[PDB]
């Protein structure tokens, strides 16, 4: 898509909050986009795909 | 000395009409991208960790 403008520091954010327990402005930026590095090689699920 | 006419009657190349400028560059009209689509020798793009 391209979208070289939706700057991911966004995704992972709100992947992080969803399973409660981690203080998400308590977590620096960065341990975030290295968690996005490695949710890019994962497939996605045949129905999401699909 | 003695004083001869002739002699002390000179004729004048003078231009005509100028307008002398100073500082120059203003006469530029120059904007800027948005910072987020920079770019060195590289080309790839400067600042790509999206």
């Amino acid at each position: 898509l391209n979208l070289y403008q939706k700057k991911m520091k966004s995704i992972v954010e709100d992947f992080l909050k969803r399973l409660q327990i981690f203080d998400i402005s308590r977590v620096p930026d960065d341990q975030m986009y290295r968690l996005r590095d490695r949710l890019r090689l994962l497939p996605v699920e045949i129905r999401r795909l699909d | 000395q003695q004083f001869d006419f002739r002699a002390s009657m000179h004729m004048l190349t003078s231009n005509l009409t100028f307008t002398v400028y100073s500082d120059l560059l203003a006469f530029v009209s120059a904007d800027t991208v948005e910072p987020i689509n920079a770019v060195a020798f590289d080309n790839m793009r400067i600042m790509n960790e999206l």
